[PDB]
């Protein structure tokens, strides 16, 4: 479930 | 011409005549092979003892550096006065003996440690049973077997026989193998377990995905060999787990090399399988081999799952680790540059990322950096022109010694880069790499392994290790030496600072003392200290650290060494000085001799001799003698043994058990303690 978490 | 395909083969002649052989020669004089037995059933001792009985594969599968049995039936009984033959193992289209790809196996009287050879262990009628030993550095792959009989006219060789093709794998059970793992429970989990769990989600909402590695299912071993062929990996390097795991990290992804799995994150996954639909590696790997094209699609945990299958299948112990808040450094400065300006900001963080660890010595690195190596097949950054990553020594990452190959600075950034909000507005030193986990041995639970990658957040060492890593990317010199270090005694670690400037400096530093296996595999940290020192101008200062015997004596083992890290920051300049060194402890000797006949029922005298190795006097010395079946346990006390003086202790005994026995002596005094000697004795 990889997701880029925005800064 | 590169010998880079296990699948390709050359054609070895069966009648290899030499010179101008006359018409009418009678080759019936010479042995010919009527049959070859490999005892390759999955219930028989070869596959069981080699831990290869689980492969769904009817050929012989063995592990290198370990002996196995075969039987050759000849046309008449082998007669060493008149007959000469050898076994041959051959791989690739261009085998060469000096490259390890043509392997002659001589028939020898006694097997020699580490060397290819075959010993005859039984002769009956027309048959010989051979114990064949392979080299623990053998190329890993599928070999062709031949029997070659030598004659005055040349060699007579068996025909091509695919039924005797023999797989030779990495051997985590062999102490001479680079992938040796000395713990049976770890070998079962990290080699033999074909299912597992991959952790995902978020730090505070941890989820688990079951995964079927399936490394023993029909076709999978052959596919792993195929992957290395598709990499054009030279066969001569396929016995080296560093090269195998690094090729694997490239080849499991499709970029650059037509590798196994096409990465996609686009939430549509056109003309393929969505990454979240796979539940194991087998379907992916078998489709790669049958289609001979990359499979769509994967993401981090699918790459890791397939990479794990590859490693375990070939016999490299391997596991999947999950990093929560995993940083992606785009410009190799080992920090997250956050400008949010979405155009200027390129670095990013994942809720989690996961990769593999593979277990091996690192003879290309100083001792202390073997053990778990991080390898990552998920494409993120190029490493020397290809999407690959590792093997990176986890122990090197922890101490920030990211100069050691391969890709350790990138993996360090993944687990411990700082967040820099940039003029620099703010720094978050604790967000990245909040928790790192892997499946526990013998259950589906979670093992916290964060401490293997980095020191605890908030601790000075975590700062010092990070500044070391950024340095590897004041006029002060730092060195250290271990003063006369003797097994069984306290000893000093002497750190010297030399300040050649006119400046007064302050220093903040840590010391890490570790026990290491003889092969360079780290075992344990036994001492960790931080300290501060002031450095006057134009001066040298020695800081002596006492290492007490109690701190390390409980964690030693045979031929272990000690590995020390020292890292010091000059505070006024932020300069970092970082060194690492290993030392072997001087080992006091205890000599055991026996005088008289060693017969079960008569008397023999045991002589125990000990020389004081120190410049100090030993006091209240207790010597013990142990020897089950040889002597009841006995003890001798010496009140004082002067420097460099030798004492001798004679003890009469009568053994109660015949055969190969053993004598063990011990010495403990008020300072030096728990030093041993041993002697094997045969009792007639
Ligand atoms: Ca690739
Ligand atoms: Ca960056
Ligand atoms: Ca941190
Ligand atoms: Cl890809």
């Amino acid at each position: 479930x990889x997701l880029i978490l925005p800064w | 011409p590169p010998n880079n395909s296990n699948a390709a083969e050359d054609d070895l002649p069966t009648v290899e005549l030499q010179g101008v052989v006359p018409r009418g020669v009678n080759l019936q004089e010479f042995l010919n092979v009527t049959s070859v037995h490999l005892f390759k059933e999955r219930w028989d001792t070869n596959k069981v003892d080699h831990h290869t009985d689980k492969y769904e594969n009817n050929k012989l599968i063995v592990r290198r550096g370990q002996s196995f049995y075969v039987q050759i039936d000849f046309s008449r009984p082998y007669d060493p006065r008149r007959d000469l033959f050898r076994v041959e193992y051959v791989i690739g289209r261009y085998p060469q003996e000096n490259k390890g790809t043509y392997i002659p196996v001589p028939i020898v009287s006694e097997l020699q440690s580490g060397k290819w050879g075959a010993k005859i262990v039984m002769r009956e009628d027309r048959s010989v049973r051979l114990s064949i030993q392979s080299s623990p550095k053998c190329i890993v792959g599928k070999f062709r077997m031949y029997v070659a009989v030598w004659t005055p006219y040349g060699v007579l060789r068996t025909s091509r026989n695919p039924e005797t093709d023999t797989y030779i794998l990495f051997n985590p059970w062999c102490e001479d193998d680079a992938v040796y793992l000395d713990n049976e429970k770890e070998r079962e989990e990290y080699v033999l377990n074909d299912i597992g769990v991959i952790f995902y989600g978020e730090v505070n909402d941890i989820k688990t995905r079951s995964w079927s590695y399936g490394q023993f299912e029909d076709g999978i071993l052959d596919t792993c060999l195929y992957v290395m062929d598709r990499a054009q990996m030279d066969l001569s390097g396929r016995g080296n787990p560093i090269k195998v795991s690094r090729v694997g990290s490239a080849m499991v992804n499709a970029k650059d090399d037509e590798g196994v799995l096409v990465g996609s994150w686009d939430n549509i996954y056109a003309y393929g399988v969505p990454p979240s639909a796979w539940t194991g590696s087998v379907d992916i790997l078998l489709e790669y081999r049958s289609s001979e094209n990359p499979v769509r699609y994967g993401q981090c945990w699918v790459f890791a799952g397939v990479f794990n299958t590859f490693l375990r299948c070939l016999g490299i112990p391997a596991r999947i680790v999950t990093n929560y808040f995993s940083a992606h450094d785009n410009d190799a400065n080992l920090q997250m540059d956050i400008f949010v300006n979405s155009k200027l900001t390129k670095d990013s963080v994942w809720n989690y990322h996961c990769w593999n660890e593979a277990w091996m010595t690192r003879p290309d690195l100083p001792v202390g950096f073997g053990g778990w190596q991080a390898v990552d097949s998920t494409p993120q950054e190029n490493s020397d022109g290809m999407y690959r990553c590792g093997p990176a020594s986890v122990q090197a990452i922890k101490h920030g010694h990211v100069c050691f190959q391969f890709d350790a600075p990138f993996v360090f950034a993944e687990v411990n880069s700082d967040l820099i909000y940039i003029v620099v507005e703010n720094v978050d030193a604790t967000h990245i790499g909040k928790l790192i986990v892997t499946k526990q041995i013998g259950g589906d639970g979670m093992m916290d392994i964060t401490d293997t990658y980095k020191f605890q957040e908030g601790q000075e060492e975590e700062r010092l290790a990070l500044e070391t890593a950024l340095m590897y990317g004041s006029n002060v010199d730092m060195d250290f030496e271990v003063e006369n270090a003797v097994l069984g005694k306290d000893f000093k670690l002497s750190i010297t600072f030399r300040n050649n400037s006119h400046n007064r400096y302050t220093i903040t530093a840590y010391l890490s003392a570790n026990i290491t296996f003889y092969t360079g595999v780290p075992k344990a940290e036994f001492k960790k200290e931080t300290f501060d020192v002031t450095l006057e101008p134009l001066s040298f200062k020695k800081e002596a650290v006492l290492i007490q015997a109690g701190e390390y004596m409980g964690q030693l083992l045979e031929q272990a060494s000690l590995h020390f890290f020292v890292t010091a920051r000059i505070n006024e300049t932020r300069d970092v000085l970082a060194k690492q060194k290993s030392t072997v402890l001087t080992i006091p000797e205890i000599i055991i001799k026996v005088r008289g006949t060693q017969v079960v029922g008569s008397d023999m005298t045991v002589i125990v001799e000990f020389t004081n190795p120190l410049k100090e006097t030993l006091r209240n010395v207790w010597v013990h003698l142990d020897g089950p079946g040889v002597t009841r346990p006995m003890k001798k006390m010496f009140r004082e043994i002067r420097p460099n003086s030798t004492v001798q202790w004679e003890e009469v005994c009568r053994p109660w058990v015949s055969g190969h026995r053993k004598l063990i002596a011990s010495m403990s005094s008020d300072s030096l303690r728990h030093v041993y000697g041993e002697l094997d004795v045969q009792i007639q």
